[PDB]
RNA sequence: CAAGACGGACCAGAGCGAAAGCAUUUGCCAAGAAUGUUUUCAUUAAUCAAGAACGAAAGUCGGAGGUUCGAAGACGAUACCGUCGUAGUUCCGACCAUAAACGAUGCCGACCGGCGAUGCGGCGGCGUUAUUCCCAUGACCCGCCGGGCAGCUUCCGGGAAACCAAAGUCUUUGGGUUCCGGGGGGAGUAUGGUUGCAAAGCUGAAACUUAAAGGAAUUGACGGAAGGGCACCACCAGG
């Protein structure tokens, strides 16, 4: 109190805060990468989706919506992006 | 009279004690409810209506319905304590513990004691208004 | 398990040659049986086993046998727990911990102060950040 | 003007053969003189028995109601109508902090018996739980009360009534409502606190004669 | 040989457990009786021994635990155990008229009064034991003290002032 | 406690009042 | 056995709803807040005159049912109380639109101390449980974020004070906007208008009369009242 930088805050502080309650808000969401484990094939997935997303080449479930984050079914791999 | 039934064993009778505000009834009765040994309430022993609920006279007709079951051969009893219940209060008063007290120094063995007082699940009104109480 | 009048005068305690101790408190039956000193009781025989309990700090790890106390000795806090203990004859001692995160958890710990007798014992042990009556008050 | 007590006698009345307690009482019964019959005082007599006067080391908050409807002279046979629980275990089993789920089945057995079941199950403060209340949503309340009327009615429709209240007695479907909703919230004392008969098909005399052996 | 079980909730445990010294010793030294408290279903069994003394008193031991369960102080309990002419009289306090929310928590401080010095007074004036749950009142006592205890408690839930229920008490505790 | 109060009340006090009232050479 | 009633305990510093209000199970119907969102549109918003919808209880019109309770009323005692009991309390369809309908406290927005409890949603994590459950999931445990109901604490500041984290950011006085008060009575009265089957609801004076009316807390007298002590100028037993 009455001594903080708020032009430099520390980035734990940051991650801690609400996304649009930040210094410059920014999503807490990602894309990412997905591997069947029936196929060797690349899927790109928002973590947060609401759409059953299907394989390209082997149409099954990837990914389950839920309230929040995405549920992937078990045995597919994944790996965030950027 | 002496049910057949040698010195060891006994007969269960079963004794419901409806501990009203306004008189104690002490009725005891066979194990299945029909056929009643005897009744006797707190009015047929005092002589005022001062104390027709009062804990002796419950006191004295425990004593006339241990007396009257003790020369027919009845020793052990089960117990119903029972309110008057329904709306009104739900909690057997002095004269059910008068009642159970006189029936302990008669010689009467106690079989099981159970509360019957009938609770509603949600019943009517109460006899008394927006306002009223007892006093 | 049943408590007959024949067995008040037996129930005084954990009950199992020229000179003995008729000691009482466990401190001095543990410090004695941990020298392999033997404890005589009230009654006639000796005794095998002593167990009991004594609190335990967990900030600066002291124990004291002192049931009545309720600060530590060293550090000081009001942070003692009960920790059973039990001795022999032979001078082995072994001490048992509760295994149960109900103990240790800081809940009810932390609350805001106002600015500066065991009647009512129950009603401290709540925590002060729940749920009371409206119209009731703490004091 | 005269003592009503000596035209009266006794019947002895005991339980069906299941019951290590033999003898359950004696029962006061008017004499026949010739305008109604003794044993017509017998045909719907309504007892009630405590299971800890029924078996020696078993409980006793569990009660039976017994209907009887037979007798053969100084020897009384009774049937099952249906059982309850004591009243201070029902006081003493609604505590505060936690959930009251309740449910309910009109059934048919093997031979007709139609029954009703009730339910009442209580939630589980865990060992390690420092919230005060324990208390179950309501879908979660739906799954119980659905696990649960269907575990009752797969466990009396196709069964007979032999091994019915031999579960009865030591109240397995409670063991089994237990161990089955414990993967949704955990029950903590669950009971089948009421049976009711509610309809009782032509009466027979050799299956009572199997209740008694 | 006669049995009777007590319920203990659990509100009741820590106080049965805390004062269980003076609680099993009046029933072992004076009325002979075999006593113990199961935690499997909660209840305090008293059954009768071989060396027991006056059989047609078990109930009155039963009565003392009764009275400690419902939160009367092991003293009064006692003195029920010693004096024959001592009853329990239970009841709500919408039980005679409905008060629902903060009129009944009105009606809970108005029989309890300022540092329970209202409710303190009654007994006092009536030689009574008043303990009062959540809803739930009893008293304990003498036949007529519980008819004075219950008549000022009503008139207390009624709406009465406490100090005309105080005043009028005491005047009739004079007569 | 209850009991005491009872037979307190059932009971007469007594005890103490000192009542002031009223050779060699 | 039947009839109508009502859904106890669970039931809370709880939840939902615009408020009035809402608690037996299951099924159907359509709404809804919060959450999550690297979706879409791109200022579509805030407040209310007129106007409209709902609005406890009682009450009024018509149908059905009347279990309990019960205004008026009939008896008995002493406005209080007891017995009996009509309308009503209940359901259906229309009127009524009033409450201490309360936080006695507009709505939207911004800033301004702390704590940890709780309801919901999301996220992260050692770990324990479905008799060392063989990965996940429900139940707990720890921590965080968002909107909530609601407490405790504070010389933030404010206030007539009680007190308020708003009733603060007010003589250092201006974020936007609706309703509304001007000493006490006459008086929410008369009259006029309007709505209503009616009861009544909405709007609403003046003549006149008066130096007060009222708010906040604090005690101090105040005949007195409950405990004790003492006294043959008080008493018992006496002379
Ligand atoms: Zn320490």
């Amino acid at each position: 109190p009455l001594a903080k930088d708020l032009l430099h805050p520390s980035p734990e502080e940051e991650k801690r805060k609400h996304k649009k309650k930040r210094l410059v808000q920014s999503p807490n969401s990602y894309f990412m990468d997905v591997k069947c484990p029936g196929c060797y094939k690349i899927t790109t997935v928002f973590s947060h989706a609401q759409t059953v997303v299907l394989c390209v080449g082997c149409s099954t479930v990837l990914c389950q919506p839920t309230g929040g984050k995405a549920r992937l079914t078990e045995g597919c791999s994944f790996r965030r992006k950027q | 009279l002496g049910p057949q039934v040698a010195e060891g064993e006994n007969v269960f009778g079963v004794c419901h004690i409806f501990a009203s505000f306004n008189d104690t009834f002490v009725h005891v009765t066979d194990l299945s409810g029909k056929e009643t040994i005897c009744r006797v309430t707190g009015g047929m022993k005092v002589k005022a209506d001062r104390d027709e609920s009062s804990p002796y006279a419950a006191m004295l007709a425990a004593q006339d319905v241990a007396q009257r079951c003790k020369e027919l051969g009845i020793t052990a009893l089960h117990i119903k304590l029972r309110a008057t219940g329904g709306n009104r209060t739900k909690t057997p008063g002095p004269g059910a513990q008068s009642a159970l007290r006189a029936l302990a120094r008669s010689g009467m063995k106690i079989g099981r004691i159970e509360d019957v007082t009938p609770i509603p699940s949600d019943s009517t009104r109460r006899k008394g208004g927006r306002r009223g109480r007892r006093l | 398990g049943w408590i007959t009048p024949s067995n008040i005068k037996q129930i005084q305690q954990e009950l199992e040659v020229r000179v003995g101790c008729l000691t009482t408190d466990f401190a001095m039956q543990n410090v004695l049986l941990q020298m392999g000193l033997h404890v005589l009781a009230v009654n006639g025989m000796l005794i095998r086993e002593a167990r009991s309990y004594i609190l335990r700090c967990h900030g600066c790890f002291k124990t004291t046998s002192d049931m009545s106390r309720v600060f530590c000795s060293h550090c000081g806090n009001k942070t003692l727990k009960k920790v059973s203990v039990t001795v022999s004859d032979d001078g082995t001692l072994h001490m048992h911990f509760s295994r149960n995160p109900k103990v240790l958890n800081p809940r009810g710990l932390r609350y805001s102060l106002p600015t500066p007798s065991t009647l009512g014992a129950g009603r401290r042990r709540l925590n002060p950040n729940a749920s009371r009556k409206k119209f009731v008050k703490k004091r | 003007v005269v003592d009503p007590f000596s035209k009266k006698d006794w019947y002895d009345v005991k339980a069906p053969a299941m019951f290590n307690i033999r003898n359950i009482g004696k029962t006061l019964v008017t004499r026949t003189q010739g305008t109604k019959i003794a044993s017509d005082g017998l045909k719907g007599r309504v007892f009630e028995v405590s299971l800890a006067d029924l078996q020696n080391d078993e409980v006793a908050f569990r009660k039976f109601k017994l209907i009887t409807e037979d007798v053969q002279g100084k020897n009384c046979l009774t049937n099952f109508h249906g059982m309850d629980l004591t009243r201070d275990k029902m006081c003493s089993m609604v505590k505060k902090w936690q959930t009251m789920i309740e449910a309910h089945v009109d059934v048919k057995t093997t031979d007709g018996y139609l029954l009703r079941l009730f339910c009442v199950g209580f939630t589980k403060k865990r060992n390690n739980q420092i919230r005060k209340t324990s208390y179950a949503q309501h879908q979660q309340v739906r799954q119980i009360r659905k696990k649960m009327m269907e575990i009752m009615t797969r466990e009396v429709q196709t069964n007979d009534l032999k091994e019915v209240v031999n579960k009865l007695i030591p109240d397995s479907i409670g063991k089994d409502i237990e161990k089955a909703c414990q993967s949704i919230y955990p029950l903590h004392d669950v009971f089948v606190r009421k049976v009711k008969m509610l309809k009782k098909p032509k009466f027979e005399l050799g299956k009572l004669m199997e209740l008694h052996g | 040989e006669e049995t009777r079980k007590i319920p203990v909730p659990a509100n009741r445990y820590t106080p049965l457990k805390e004062n269980w010294m003076k609680i099993f010793t009046p029933i072992v030294e004076h009325l002979g009786l075999q006593i113990r408290f199961n935690l499997k279903s909660r209840n305090v069994e008293i059954r009768t021994c071989k060396e027991t003394k006056d059989v047609s008193a078990l109930t009155k031991a039963a009565d003392f635990v009764k009275a400690f369960i419902l939160g009367f102080q092991v003293e009064d309990a006692l003195a029920l155990i010693r004096l024959d002419d001592l009853f329990l009289e239970s009841f709500e306090i919408t039980d005679v008229k409905p008060l629902k929310g903060d009129h009944l928590s009105r009606a809970i401080g108005r029989i309890a009064g300022k540092g329970g010095k209202t409710k303190f007074t009654i007994e006092n004036v009536t030689r009574t034991r008043i303990v009062l749950a959540d809803v739930k009142v009893h008293i304990l006592g003498s036949f007529q003290n519980i008819k004075m205890a219950r008549t000022a408690i009503c008139n207390l839930i009624l709406g009465n002032p406490p100090s005309k229920v105080y005043g009028n008490i005491r005047a009739v505790a004079s007569r | 406690p209850l009991a005491d109060q009872i037979l307190a009340g059932n009971a007469v006090r007594a005890g103490v009042r000192e009542k002031r009232r009223g050779e060699e050479y």
